[PDB]
RNA sequence: GGCUACGUAGCUCAGUUGGUAGAGCACAUCACUCAUAAUGAUGGGGUCACAGGUUCGAAUCCCGUCGUAGCCACCA
RNA sequence: GAAAGAAUUAAAUUAAUAUAAUGGUAUAACUGUGCGAUAAUUGUAACACAAACGAGUGAAACAAGUACGUAAGUAUGGCAUAAUGAACAAAUAACACUGAUUGUAAAGGUUAUUGAUAACGAAUAAAAGUUACGCUAGGGAAGGGUAAUAUAGCGAAAGAGUAGAUAUUGUAAGCUAUGUUUGCCACCUUCGACUCAACAUUUCCUCUUGGUUGUAAAAGCUAAGAAGGGUUUGACUGUUCGUCAAUUAAAAUGUUACGUGAGUUGGGUUAAAUACGAUGUGAAUCAGUAUGGUUCCUAUCUGCUGAAGGAAA
RNA sequence: AUAUAUUUUAGUAAUAGAUAAAAAUAUGUACAGUAAAAUUGUAAGGAAAACAAUAAUAACUUUCUC
RNA sequence: CAAUCUCUAAUUGGUAGUUUUGAUGGUCAUUAUCAGCAAAAGUAUCUGAAUAAGUCCAUAAAUAAAUAUAUAAAAUU
RNA sequence: AUAAUUGAGGUCCCGCAUGAAUGACGUAAUGAUACAACAACUGUCUCCCCUUUAAGCUAAGUGAAAUUGAAAUCGUAGUGA
RNA sequence: AAUAUUUAAAAUCAAAUAUAUAUAUAUUUGUUAAUAGAUAAUAUACGGAUCUUAAUAAUAAGAAUUAUUUAAUUCCUUGGAAUAUUAUAUUUUAAAAUAUAAAUACUGAAUAUCUAAAUAUUAUUAUUAUA
RNA sequence: UAGCCUUUAUAAAUAAUAAUUAUUAUAUAAUAUAUUAUAUAAAGAAUGGUACAGCAAUUAAUAUAUAUUAGGGAACUAGUUUUUUAAUAAUAUUAAAUCUCGAAAUAUUUAAUUAUAUAUAAUAAAGAGUCAGAUUAUGUGCGAUAAGGUAAAUAAUCUAAAGGGAAACAGCCCAGAUUAAGAUAUAAAGUUCCUAAUAAAUAAUAAGUGAAAUAAAUAUUAAAAU
């Protein structure tokens, strides 16, 4: 006798993050072999095409017209926001850094060059 | 010609599977196309090997060669391979090996089908319940005006069922990848893609 | 991974301590004969194993790899 | 009205992707071309995915430097998912950290690199068999289920039957029953002879009966009822079986722990002895052959065969 | 026309285009493009060598012109 | 010479201590892909694989490409 | 050879898988060896019967054993580790 | 009557529900039975008895099987109303009239409630003497 | 070792569990062809590719007095027709573990809201046991659409669960024993007797069919409808 008892186990491949939920920088909101989803509005995309978030949000899965017959995840920086976002209003940034009140610091990261 | 013995070029072992109970109300296969009269399955839906059908086939030919211009349509094929291990083994150590073909059918579905230029219906009725008696089945003659088997106890005419311009549907009830296409199509995007 | 010493002709084998393509060997034609064949004579093919230097001058020395294997190392 | 350009629409990812298969890829991840040959770079890597640990995967950002690009920017190897191996012990370098009285040293550490443990989480640098002379600890880590096979039946009837499928026969395929064979499952850890048999009926003989151009008669053949009675003695073999001989009305087929070893036997199967053929380097071994060869039991209960006592008559 | 001198040419070798599915540098970056099959043909050429051809222009810009 | 003591080497079932994987009648043990897998993920068996893997690909197509020819300058001549 | 022989002896040689001191082959004698045949004999058997003594049985005396969860311990069918 | 199919509510018709509503639309429901085939070994084996109805004739039985149902029957919107039934009482001549009731089928667990008791926790009290 | 269990605690604590809202369309009304409110309909935010459904592309199967490409015959004087042989096309019809162009429900799953707090998650410090499982139902692999078989997936029970029912019964149908009590509601299952509890209605059966473990093709006899 000759058997074909050998199999890979699975790879866990499914969405990591849902739609609305909230996401760190970093974070994984896909993995996946090859762009099944797009990397959207402020989202990367990895070696793996895993698409993770480069900003804290909200996840959001989305069609935008002017790429049709294409998925995409980004991440609206509030509940608010349609993620596919409006083409000619500004893009909605986050400053995302802190003063440095502390008069210490302040003149430290002013010596630092 | 080819029915009973499919050529499929890389030939391979087959699950087991099941039988589809047409649980939606198919009616595929379940209707004359090419004769006047056939032979229809009537009881529940049953898988019929290669030797059975060449058998039926055979059986049903005695009386189609007489006729002038006689035919006979064998409208299913055996193309699921089955293989056996033997009676004599254990249980385990692999799938046993190729045994013969055969041909899952649903309750509704027709076997064959006849039509000669001086074919009266009796002595096709007859032809049609000799083939029955070599198959595993429970089956019944279908004439063009009798109508559909769909369940073991119902039944259905095709003429009835409705007509239905799909595309029409589509856009009075349209899918997100429908309304994100014509988006695109319009005008304040098609010019601004920038490809 | 390092270190060897060998691989000329279709076969067998010289040659080797430098100034070389040589031998009989099985193979195809003539030859003496009543007719074979033993024996006598026709010729046969070598990049002197792939491939570079030193002496006008190395098949032979110094070798770049190729091969047969053999050896050491590492062997936790 | 014409020419040229910009192109758009439709189709396509069936080609091509270093390589399997899958997902992705024309907005190309595919292909061509310039430069380049750098990012197949150096320190910190959060946070996620995955996840027992060991590991594995994606990766924002900060800092040093590099390449291409007018710029925006992109590059921490390859469209992605394989391409792998722990410690210990050695080895090579760099580091300037320790330097066993002090100074050197040795030796150890840090950082980088090296070769394999494929039984692939790797027990050792290094290990095969045999026992029917065996031993200890434990585990069970014919009956039951099934009915493929087997046996029997049914439906339909190709076809034999001098003619007519259905007197008799009945391909291959169809639908069942049985638990009588050979299997499968793993809940459950002795063949034959003698003796005595009980039960079944799917009846071999005997009784009744239907059919039989194939019942003239007589012998038969086939089918229905029928289990009352009956159903073998020898040669060969351990055999059941089988071959034959002589009989018989007939020499039916099963079930009963393939009835019956606390009833007998022990020829077969079987351990110790031995030999032969084959297998093995060998000890020894064998879906082999042969000679020899170990269990016993006063009956408590049930049950059965007989026999008493007591009793409510 | 011929002699000498001093030079120059002749080492004769493919790409001529940001080349684009013959083969060749498989990792970076920048720019650009589209394959395949099938069909109709064509010197040897034949089922099978190579080359050609094979979806639609509405609107827009520029140019010439009635 | 040989014998004895000490060191060293060859040989050894003569003799002693050990061992003889897990799964199977030589084949499977690690990794990847699909199905089995039941529209998240995961999912087994001596399940089916035209199964595939223990890799492959790099230091290279160079040099030259602005002040030049006789003479004189050095505000480019 | 037997009414009838998977046994025995004789002979043949596709010796699955004989063979010469793991000796080869054929004899005389020997053997509580193994197998087969003939004779004679017989209770081995057809087919058992009768008899004898020691037990068995009863009475007197002495007085075991293995075993034993507890037992007020029937048949059949069904069920059920 | 005869021949030949089908055994069906898909269509069709009928009935019911829901939206505008004397109609339309949408939905839901309604389409055979018996026998034979039939079958092994301790003993009949629905768990057993036994169950299939019958006038004369009962103050009285009449599936204890299969299928669709109800809780006396019929309309109206679980509820009321009417109808006869059954039982009883009263009055009149064994009958008639009047009225009261029964209509909530029942059995059924160590389920739940009630009824009491115990412990533990949470939240309130009372009495007695980290109060 | 993780999974599941236990003990003791911790909070700028509800982060847990369940459902709703979220969408699309219609009608009506009010503002500026758009927005809000109300009502109704629609298996109703996001993710998916199984059933079903389907034959597109892939892989397979069938048919054409149809067309083309050649071949084998065949009749008249190389040309031509017919009866065709295969392939390709066209048209019609079909199916598959590794086909899904359509496509559910269950599912995964997010925010806020409501409801569960005599309740959950998370964290901290500590103790375990377990790693032979069984059956039933559904969807599969293996087996023969065999096994009280074997292998896993989901749920439940048994395991470790007594009580009622299923004749008897680990795994089925109900239901979870703190101790009693026994009036009332009952569950599953029952109500001629054994045995706690019953009366009716309308049909059918006559075979003891059947009456708590449904046996098939087929045959005969009826019965309806056309
Ligand atoms: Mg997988
Ligand atoms: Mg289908
Ligand atoms: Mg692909
Ligand atoms: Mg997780
Ligand atoms: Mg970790
Ligand atoms: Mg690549
Ligand atoms: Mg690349
Ligand atoms: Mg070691
Ligand atoms: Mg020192
Ligand atoms: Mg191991
Ligand atoms: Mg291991
Ligand atoms: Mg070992
Ligand atoms: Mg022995
Ligand atoms: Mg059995
Ligand atoms: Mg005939
Ligand atoms: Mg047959
Ligand atoms: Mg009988
Ligand atoms: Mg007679
Ligand atoms: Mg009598
Ligand atoms: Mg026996
Ligand atoms: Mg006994
Ligand atoms: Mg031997
Ligand atoms: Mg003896
Ligand atoms: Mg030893
Ligand atoms: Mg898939
Ligand atoms: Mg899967
Ligand atoms: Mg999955
Ligand atoms: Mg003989
Ligand atoms: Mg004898
Ligand atoms: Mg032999
Ligand atoms: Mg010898
Ligand atoms: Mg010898
Ligand atoms: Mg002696
Ligand atoms: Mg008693
Ligand atoms: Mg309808
Ligand atoms: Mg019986
Ligand atoms: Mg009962
Ligand atoms: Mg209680
Ligand atoms: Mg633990
Ligand atoms: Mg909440
Ligand atoms: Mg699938
Ligand atoms: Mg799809
Ligand atoms: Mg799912
Ligand atoms: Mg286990
Ligand atoms: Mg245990
Ligand atoms: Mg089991
Ligand atoms: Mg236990
Ligand atoms: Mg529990
Ligand atoms: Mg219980
Ligand atoms: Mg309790
Ligand atoms: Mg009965
Ligand atoms: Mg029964």
């Amino acid at each position: 006798s000759r058997t074909s008892m050998k199999d890979s186990a699975g790879r866990r491949l499914g969405p990591k993050k849902y739609e609305g939920q909230d996401v760190s920088t970093g974070e994984i909101i896909m993995r996946q072999r090859g762009t099944k989803f797009y990397p959207g509005e402020n989202v990367g995309i990895g070696k793996d095409h895993s698409i993770f978030a480069l900003e804290p949000g909200v996840v959001r899965y989305y069609l935008d017209p002017f790429h049709p017959k294409r998925k995409f995840i980004g991440v609206a920086l509030r509940r608010d926001l349609k993620l596919p976002s409006p083409h000619f209003e500004p893009t909605v940034r986050r400053f995302g850094r802190f003063e440095l009140t502390n008069k210490r610091a302040a003149y430290k990261e002013e010596n630092s060059i | 010609k080819h029915e009973y013995a499919p050529r499929f070029k890389i030939v391979q072992k087959k699950q087991k599977g099941r039988v589809p109970v047409r649980t939606g109300g198919s009616i595929k296969g379940s209707t004359l196309q090419f004769g006047k009269y056939g032979l229809r399955l009537k009881s529940e839906g049953i898988r019929i090997s290669a030797q059975q059908l060449k058998e039926a086939d055979n059986a049903i030919m005695r009386y189609v060669r007489p006729l002038n211009n006689g035919h006979l349509w064998r409208r299913l094929c055996t193309n699921v391979a089955v293989c056996i291990k033997g009676n004599e083994t254990r249980m385990g150590k692999g799938k046993g090996g190729f045994d013969h073909w055969m041909v899952r059918v649903p309750t509704g579905k027709i076997l064959f089908e006849i039509n000669g230029d001086d074919l009266h219906e009796k002595v096709a009725r007859e032809a049609f319940r000799k083939a029955g008696t070599k198959l595993p089945g429970v089956y019944e003659f279908v004439s063009l005006d009798s109508l559909v088997r769909v369940g073991l106890h119902s039944f259905k005419n095709p003429k009835d069922d409705p007509v239905k311009n799909f595309y029409d549907e589509n856009a009075k009830k349209p899918s997100k990848k429908y309304l994100n296409i014509l988006k695109s199509q319009e005008p304040q995007y098609k010019l601004f893609r920038g490809r």
